[PDB]
């Protein structure tokens, strides 16, 4: 089994790499798939921990794969099942990493990102 | 000479905090140093906020209404639009791109403007 | 003599009929065509050779942002005004966006940093 | 509000007591030092962290120019004051003349170009 | 309004300048600045000397500096005393600049020029 | 036989480097000693003329192993014209276009290193 | 506070949204509605009393030019939009040409020599 | 631009207050304040000169205090004169007059001109 | 009373429009061979008042506080008795601020009123 | 610092203007004002036309504009056109100050004039 | 050319080597006097036929203060220096405080407000 | 026989008046006009060398009754008859003669000049 990117996190069988590029949800996305990844999908407590110890740059709010559409009047993750039981409020939004928690943003903001590779 | 953990450009007084916060408190921070969130007049001004902001989102003195409405100063005198602001929230903030904006709520670094002055 | 002029406003730089402005630090494409653009400029454009010779000069040894892009690495190379470069001296690298190195002109990604060079007609 | 002050002279950046000048272009040490000596101030001198902080900061991403020289690889580094340096952040390489860069504090020869940082009391 | 500098001049604030392609001697390189109504580069601020050294790039070049000799005092072309802001390297009667500022040679010695005038009319 | 270093001209059995950085005589010496150098001493026309042919940057003057310490080689033996074209002071020897010119030790000037091998 | 502002150009004085411009020295009718137009102004118009009594305060004791004229003596007193005048405050003289002086307003030939006042907007 | 608010004149980019009545020293600095204004303060002599056209015939308070006789004369600032013009009298408070600038009592009544920067 | 002064009684008042100290506002009215005012009564000081115009300025008159003395004492020179010099009393010169009688600082500049 | 204008001239902020003390045709007082290294008078601010009409006092004085013809437009001696901020009065080719403001003449008419040159060095 | 140089401060007008300043409203001698003195001048000297002639033309229809005085009418004339006047142009009336007028050299008391010149050398 | 208005010159049975005023020559005709005067025609050399002798201000050029018109193609007095070389030096076009100097010259009828205005006794 391979290993992670020269210089990406490792945590259990997921690659991280924290962008210091910012722009859009839409465009965050479009840099994950550019790198053959796609945004974070906060499986437990325990990564999003490793992740808060592990970022330094605190001071920064960073995208990740979960989004609210009107469609389905829900939050849904990009891989794409709805999230179960987001500190903020829900119009047009997206998820994003605010301290030490999810917060939920305007998509037009412009935000750094998180990337997943699945090992 | 400006106070301490201030910068002087000029004739302004210039505050980077350290710490981040939401456009609410950070308007607040900047009141009680009899300053106001960062304002720039000039390309000079705007260059030096954006070169010592390093890679921090921090909050200068742009409000908006709403999204159909036009940005204003913290003196209620409407922007210029020289560098047009990036998304469409009511709050601005200088990134890497130039001016963005975010809502009420998130949290972001900030920079205090004022005159040295007596 | 009885007048004195100025030929560019303060910062900026004269070469016959245009003005040169050269960044202090760096920044990503987006700001820096942003910046020119509030200046009633736009990214740099070398018309002839004198223009460009100057430019690679006065930069020193900084990579510098100059007004060409192309839509992807099959698209031909535009300027800001959307007119087709000439192709004289043909650009290196096969990313989108044009900076001018020691050289002559290579490519990167919209957000790379480096200083930048905005120019308009006196 | 009566009357509007300056903390340092024009292109000059104050932090409390102290007046910093960041060059636009590289040059060598010695027109650097002669540059910072012609405005009455010395290649910079930071005197706590909170100055170096400020300095590794304003930066940016240029290898820069301070006021820390040795006489050889064997003999301690000094300022211009010629008082020795407290060596709090030691210096990578084996060479005469100081720079700051990402990583803190490296060294090379007399002639290499660099961007510069004057430093002068207010 | 403005007035755009002549054909191969700078333009930089409210001076105009050319930086020659060809060396010479201090002599010639004085009498063509004199014959473009210009002097060789004299700069009075920190600014005009930024762009001196900034765009002379790696060519050692002539500005108007000159000594009568080494124990007479530095004069412009105006033969108005220099500043002494930036003390000039070596022992020699004619100033240029150099990648360490500004240093000195003999007259018959061959450099590059910068010729320095007012933009005005 | 050993080989020229890296980025150094070759010529017979002799090493060149012709430095872009510029100093006084004395500064000049100092560089080619920790270069494990010494300034050049022309032994023909044919090394000046192959010298001449490969600066490129033919409009800047370069220091050579000779000054008015008379004229004297740092080798150190005296000099013989069979030609230095200036004026003698406490000159020290360049090349400045193709010809060998007598100038102030204090100048700012570049060199040029040779190594022997 | 954290910008600073104007109100008027360079030896102009504001009073509300008005901006008033004192001369230094007399001169005639023509040249003095000239040098105002000049400056995007026209000879001082008043709206109000407060107008009014600025320019009665600060024109000190010099008999100053405005912007009032009339066809002949028996023909109504006008601004120079054309507009009439209110008679708030009788003119003084059976002339053509208005001016202010320590009394209230009188009147003189186009030739005459007198201070004047320019208005414009702000 | 930006006009000076109502009863103000702007000069340069100075916005100046010539009271309608008189009052003491200490009534009249507070009503400066009031106004986020201060005494008027005179800076070159372009500013002088307004201020004694516009004065008119009204003796008026200006910024100058001393601590007493023997005591340097200081601006509201506590930024001490530069004494161009020297004040005439014997004592603690300043006015303007035809005569240039002179000292009073501070429960005398005189008028008064407030100087703030426009911004 | 001449040209142009005010006519009260058997006294003729000039209210001057140049100020100085009170020393120098003597001298004034003695070149105008008269002397500062002397207010004999409530009924010329009404008038005063009424006839100024220019009632937001303070006018010199003749009474004077002096150390020898201990006393205010008019320049005619009779101790002034109160039928009222509202201030503060050291080397002071009395001046008609508002509708008062006000003790000033006699290097101070004020205009004055000359009687004959 | 402070460079005083030479005698006879009168020195308003950086430049240095001259009043004849007889008139002459506008041909003539050019050529006057060449020999003292310096042009027929320009006026760049408010305050410099301001000087030049208190100074002027009642003498009719040749100024550096020209005009080809009444369908052409004014020029400076550089030959910049000029902003035409004073509209220049009547129907002919060269003008001169007067107590309107600026009007218009033929090259042979007589005319006081004024010079005007930098205090440059 | 090279650089350009003013004869006089700002507001000055320059004669030779003297500097006068016109006023732009009428004051007493008193302040007229403090006001020069400030600015480290004097009310205006004339110290030959030019000066004077100058004077007299600038200072337009406006009677105005110069630095002659007098102790009383049986007294000479002297300048602010104490140096005796030349009277060479003889002053009119018998007054203390000498002004220019249309007619030559008048005198006032203290008190009477005009214009004012000072003057000050280069 | 009535006699010269107050401040006129008087000369065999003619009054003169010569303006320190100055407009074109159909401006010149109305201040004549208004006067009750017209513009002055020269009735011989005496005449002439009168006004020169009492005019002063000899550095200055005034308006006459002399107008060349195309529609007669010869210089007509407004009296009107045609002129006779009893000489008018300058060049014709649409001109006006004015007292130049000592001499009659020929100028442009826009041109800003003084005037003499003539009123006849007989
Ligand atoms: C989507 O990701 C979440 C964790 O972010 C996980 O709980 C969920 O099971 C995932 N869905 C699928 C289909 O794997
Ligand atoms: C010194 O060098 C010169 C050539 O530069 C040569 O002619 C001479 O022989 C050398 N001297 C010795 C001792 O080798
Ligand atoms: C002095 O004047 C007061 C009024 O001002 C008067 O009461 C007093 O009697 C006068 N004294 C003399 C001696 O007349
Ligand atoms: C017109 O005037 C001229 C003198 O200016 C005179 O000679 C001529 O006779 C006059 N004509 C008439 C009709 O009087």
């Amino acid at each position: 089994k391979l290993e992670c990117p020269q210089d990406w996190l490792s945590h259990r069988d997921k690659c991280f790499h924290v962008s210091q590029v910012s722009n859009t949800w839409k465009e965050g996305r479009i840099d994950c798939d550019k790198k053959g990844a796609t945004l974070l999908l906060i499986q437990d407590q325990e990564e999003l921990r490793f992740l808060l110890d592990s970022i330094k740059e605190k001071y920064n709010s960073f995208w990740i794969g979960l989004s609210y559409t009107l469609t389905d009047m829900n939050w849904k993750w990009i891989n794409g099942t709805a999230f179960n039981s987001t500190g903020v409020t829900e119009n047009g939004s997206c998820a994003a990493i605010s301290g030490e928690k999810v917060t939920s943003e305007g998509c037009s903001s412009d935000n750094r990102w998180i990337c997943q590779k699945e090992l | 000479a400006c106070p301490q953990n201030w910068i002087g450009v000029e004739n302004k007084c210039f505050y980077f905090s350290e710490y981040p916060s939401n456009w609410t408190f950070a308007q607040a921070f900047c009141m009680a140093q009899e300053a106001q969130l960062a304002r720039f007049d000039n390309q000079d001004e705007l260059n030096f906020l954006m070169r010592y902001k390093a890679n921090f989102d921090s909050w200068i003195g742009l409000h908006r209404e709403s999204s159909e409405h036009p940005w204003k100063w913290t003196d209620n005198t409407e922007y210029n639009n020289t560098i047009p602001i990036r998304g469409e929230e009511r709050f601005a903030y200088l990134n890497n791109n130039g001016i963005s904006s975010t809502r009420i709520y998130s949290l972001r670094m900030w920079i205090c403007s004022k005159l040295n002055a007596s």
